RNA sequence: CCGACUUACCAACCCGAUGCAAACUGCGAAUACCGGAGAAUGUUAUCACGGGAGACACACGGCGGGUGCUAACGUCCGUC
RNA sequence: UCCUCCUAAAGAGUAACGGAGGAGCACGAAGGUUGGCUAAUCCUGGUCGGACAUCAGGAGGUUAGUGCAAUGGCAUAAGCCAGCUUGACUGCGAGCGUGACGGCGCGAGCAGGUGCGAAAGCAGGUCAUAGUGAUCCGGUGGUUCUGAAUGGAAGGGCCAUC
RNA sequence: CGUCGUAGUCCGGAUUGGAGUCUGCAACUCGACUCCAUGAAGUCGGAAUCGCUAGUAAUCGUGGAUCAGAAUGCCACGGUG
RNA sequence: UGCCUGGCGGCCGUAGCGCGGUGGUCCCACCUGACCCCAUGCCGAACUCAGAAGUGAAACGCCGUAGCGCCGAUGGUAGUGUGGGGUCUCCCCAUGCGAGAGUAGGGAACUGCCAGGCAU
RNA sequence: UUCUUCUAA
RNA sequence: GCGGGGUUGAGCAGCCUGGUAGCUCGUCGGGCUGAAAACCCGAAGAUCGUCGGUUCAAAUCCGGCCCCCGCAACCA
């Protein structure tokens, strides 16, 4: 909550200036974080899921919520109901913990990091991005593993615009370029 | 939203209620309040009322939205109906969790004299 | 020949044809040739007296085809007797009342499309007329 | 949260190069040395380097006098 | 050919109309779906079938905020 | 027609019992219902036998 | 690699205008049918039970239709 | 043979070697109850990831869903999850529906015993309508009802069932 | 003597980028060489097939002719054997 | 009694959307916190509990507004019961019934019971 | 064990 | 009118209760030969007749069609 701390007494000030809002209740937020990972190749075997989660629940502290097909395509060979991947939702003090591990030091351990896009704020503020490979977290142990893996962040905030989430990041420094 | 889903969640024992001819209590609970009505059969006149909204009832209490005020607005409800001759009623939860202070209102008219 | 791509059944009753029309008024075009008898337009009658308005214009202005032939007609074969299922279906008609507009065209002299519209009709087999925009 | 499901999380001490200590709650148990910290990677200094086109013409020039 | 078939009629429909006194258990309409709805002391069959509770006359009536119709047996 | 019929006997020492289906292939451990036995007049545990 | 542009080429959705439907309906009659009340009228015309049957090859005409070719002194139903 | 729609003429019914489709099952949960939930599609953003998996937002508002054909239903959901369970109870049944009949159907309530629910209540299988076979003869279990002088027994009856 | 310790490796060196040297009026097509970086295929080769009887095969370097520059070819030479 | 709000109905779009405006003493909403009651096929999001620092941003309520949705005559037209007629695949006459669509227009609901707040 | 055929002057 | 069939270049399996394309010959590339055969090695290829539907998905299931092969078209 250290970063909720940053926020509630500079970032708050912050944004009530450079965008003159009635209240302090208009202001932007962040409200959950998203940790997807994807992983359409656990139709094979569950075993491959079962340690994808094992390492998901390892990078944000969390039990991972494991997703299933909405319905049954053809093109992925899947049928409404295979375990097909997991999430996990991140909100509270739990949230920002995460966030503050997640950009003072995964981000910096990016192999050629060169910067995020400003380009991704879905047309309503919640920004989503997505990570190449999951020892950019210091949580795993590179020799215990042995499959690379990927998943996708996704911060949902509360920002109306899609500029007003691009600025609330940009308050907590978040590296756009 | 949360207001409207909570009374989809609410009207499929009001409507069984309807047709039962039950005379019927109808607690309604905010973060601050907690409130309470005996409703006639017909839907459309109450007999007595009670909460934590009158003055009478909350000066007693310390919070206003907690399972001892709501105990306390139950025992007031139930006193009320039994000194107009309301004795046979049916709990309606009004799409909440039987819990708490809905639980503990309930709980308290039982216990005052209300026969559910 | 026009004639409907899909359709959701492949026969249909005969039904009858009495009630007057709905295409009343020239919508589109300016001038118009309009149903006064009642009958039936086939899929080939429609088909020749657009050829034969189209060449009377070379190909000068726009001609609209108000009518569609959309039910199925059906024939027993030759030396086929009375039972053993409906026929097949062979051709498409359109059911004309009194007043439809059969076609519409702009573009033209009011003396060109009575010409053209007089050679269209000489292929139709019900009574037709000539009508004009109407104000209103 | 619920009690048993979640692996354990602990507050630990992240030190790097640059000398940032800084403590987080991670699933690590042990403690950790980082390499590059948000305070010390070259994303504000050493990528601006980092595009280096150069020039064609100032190659050229370099190379002798006339 | 291929087209011989049909089932038998199901005899549905409303056995007993508006304003007309019926004992207790009478059917009033039989029907595939809830076309109709039950009202005041009118119960609603296994197969979605109306019958009275009680005994009374029947009252046609479209209740409601989907302009449902409703069918009750008024006292007698 | 794979789903083959049997019987659930009384586990009250009465020999009343219930008739019913299942589907052997799918289901090869044996039923087992609380069911009312009309003799004892009580709801007894009735148990799968063959219907023979 | 990105494409560049234009072209007597087609075109979803959407928008406006316009038709069609036995197996379309956000509409919807006349009649018919069911129930109630009330006269007048009718040789109870009504129902129940019992004795005896015959009949179950229909025809054409009107209307509403299927089928056929809106062919048949055709065929198959409803109704008179 | 059975189900659904049209023909069928706005109650029911209504024929043809008329127009179109299905059924001869499935389910010990896909039943009961309590609690909770709400689709299809498209748009944008996002590691592998692509027309199409999963994730986050938005439009949309049932164009989805219903074990299966069609039709009628379905948001109080009958649609979808989870908990506990066996009412897929036995004896009855006022009163109606439907048939020439055999028969088929709907049914509040009552007695017993039960499940879920705090309780009001709900439950006598499933959204409904297909998933079926009379009688005879014979088998099995139950039942002293019967038992050809008498006591048994055989056999028969009744109940369940094949 | 030390080192690697069975791996696509400290094996293998292709390819390619950058920087150069030299020859030559002139190294773009189209030279050789060097430096830094890069690190393909390849883990002993199907049917088939070649050479060789002693300083031979096998292997290891050396030189010359041609030639401004430009060989893994050719012609010679010895080592180990 | 007025105003405002909450609850439960009646009624079921003249009652719904949209657009603009506006409200926080109370009420309501978001909200604060969560070891517990309780909860997440992960997550105090929801559900629940303990509260009251903040705000009416959202939501909700209220006010305005004809972009819609909706309502909707009158007249005519279609159909049609009975009787009659014709040129009889379809129409006409007498009489009775009389749409739908469209037009004029309406239209930003109405109302009951109880409770609370502020006024009178 | 089987094991064929080859034009032009 | 009723059955059966339509699958690499050719001839035929697999078509089976829907997730999965085979053989032979031919063809290509080598090898052997003075050379061509035969032989030896290594190869590859199918929108499963068309057109609709069912499905998450059709060579497959269903319907319609086309082509082909059968059978029957009788009684006066
Ligand atoms: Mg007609
Ligand atoms: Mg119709
Ligand atoms: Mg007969
Ligand atoms: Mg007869
Ligand atoms: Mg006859
Ligand atoms: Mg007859
Ligand atoms: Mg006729
Ligand atoms: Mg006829
Ligand atoms: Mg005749
Ligand atoms: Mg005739
Ligand atoms: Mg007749
Ligand atoms: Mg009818
Ligand atoms: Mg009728
Ligand atoms: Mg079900
Ligand atoms: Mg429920
Ligand atoms: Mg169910
Ligand atoms: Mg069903
Ligand atoms: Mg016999
Ligand atoms: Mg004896
Ligand atoms: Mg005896
Ligand atoms: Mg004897
Ligand atoms: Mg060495
Ligand atoms: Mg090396
Ligand atoms: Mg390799
Ligand atoms: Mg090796
Ligand atoms: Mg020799
Ligand atoms: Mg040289
Ligand atoms: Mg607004
Ligand atoms: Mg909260
Ligand atoms: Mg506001
Ligand atoms: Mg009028
Ligand atoms: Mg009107
Ligand atoms: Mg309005
Ligand atoms: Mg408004
Ligand atoms: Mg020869
Ligand atoms: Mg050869
Ligand atoms: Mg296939
Ligand atoms: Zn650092």
């Amino acid at each position: 909550a250290k970063l909720h701390d940053y926020y509630k007494d500079e970032v708050v000030k912050k944004l009530m200036t450079e965008f003159n809002y009635n209240s302090v209740m208009q202001v932007p937020r962040v409200e959950k974080i998203t940790l997807n990972m994807g992983v359409g190749e656990a139709i094979a075997d569950k075993k491959l899921l079962d340690n994808a989660a094992a390492d998901l629940a390892a990078i944000s502290g969390q039990k991972p919520l494991i997703t299933k097909a909405r319905k049954s395509v053809a093109g992925f060979k899947i049928r409404q109901g295979y375990p097909i991947g997991c999430k996990v939702t991140l909100r509270g003090e739990r949230m920002w913990e995460f966030f503050e591990r997640l950009i003072t030091i995964a981000v910096p351990r990016i192999r050629d990091f060169r910067g995020l896009s400003a380009k991704s704020f879905d047309g309503r503020g919640n920004y989503s991005m997505g990570v190449r490979e999951q020892i950019i977290f210091p949580e795993i142990d590179y020799d215990k593993v042995d499959r690379v893996r990927g998943l996708d962040i996704t911060i949902t905030t509360t920002a109306k615009s899609d500029e007003e989430g691009r600025a609330l990041l940009a308050a907590f420094d978040f590296p756009f370029r | 939203d949360k207001k409207s889903a909570r009374i989809r969640r609410a009207t499929r024992a009001r409507r069984k209620l309807q047709e039962l001819g039950a005379t019927r209590l109808v607690v309604h609970r905010t973060p601050r309040h907690i409130y309470a009505q005996v409703i006639a059969p017909n839907g459309s006149e109450v007999l007595v009322a009670a909460s934590t909204v009158e003055k009478a009832i909350a000066e007693q209490l310390k919070y206003t939205g907690n399972k001892d005020a709501a105990a306390a607005v139950g025992k007031a409800v139930a006193e009320r109906a039994l000194e107009k001759g309301i004795k046979d009623v049916s709990f309606d939860r009004s799409g909440f969790q039987y819990h708490g202070r809905v639980q503990a209102l309930a709980d308290a008219a039982r216990e005052a004299g209300l026969q559910f | 020949m026009l004639q409907p791509k899909r359709t959701k059944f492949r026969k249909m009753h005969k039904g009858r044809n009495r009630g007057l029309a709905q295409g009343t008024d020239v919508s589109f075009g300016s001038f118009g040739l309009k149903a006064v008898g009642r009958g039936r337009l086939t899929a080939r009658q429609i088909e020749a007296a657009r050829r034969a308005m189209t060449r009377a214009v070379k190909r000068q202005g726009k001609i609209w085809i108000r009518v569609f032939p959309d039910k199925p007609i059906t024939e027993k074969p030759l030396a086929v007797r009375m039972g053993k299922g409906k026929g097949n279906v062979e051709y498409w008609v359109a059911l004309i009342q009194p007043g439809k507009v059969l076609y519409e065209m702009d573009g033209v002299p009011e003396e060109l499309a009575r010409e053209a519209f007089k050679l269209a009709a000489a292929k139709l087999p019900i009574k037709t007329t000539f009508v004009t925009k109407t104000v209103m | 949260m619920k009690k048993d499901i979640h692996p354990k999380y602990e507050e630990i001490t992240a030190s790097c190069s640059c000398g940032n200590v800084m403590k987080i709650r991670s699933t690590v148990g042990h403690d950790l040395n980082l390499d590059v910290c948000s305070k010390c990677h070259p994303f504000f200094t050493g990528k601006q380097r980092d595009v280096a086109t150069g020039g064609r013409v100032d190659r050229f020039n370099k190379r002798f006098n006339i | 050919t291929r087209n011989g078939r049909d089932s038998e009629a199901k005899r549905l429909g409303v056995k007993r109309f508006g304003g007309e006194s019926v004992l207790a258990g009478s059917i009033i309409v039989r029907q595939r779906g809830t076309k109709f709805h039950a009202g005041a002391n009118v119960g609603c069959g296994r197969d979605h079938t109306l019958f009275a509770k009680a005994d009374g006359k029947v009252k046609f009536e479209v209740k409601g905020p989907k302009n449902r119709k409703f069918i009750s047996i008024e006292a007698e | 027609g794979i789903r083959e019929k049997i019987k659930l006997v009384s586990s009250a020492g009465t020999g009343h019992f219930y008739t019913t289906t299942k589907n052997k292939r799918t289901k090869p451990e044996k039923l087992e219902l609380k069911k009312f036995d009309p003799v004892v007049r009580q709801h007894v545990i009735y148990k799968e036998a063959k219907i023979k």
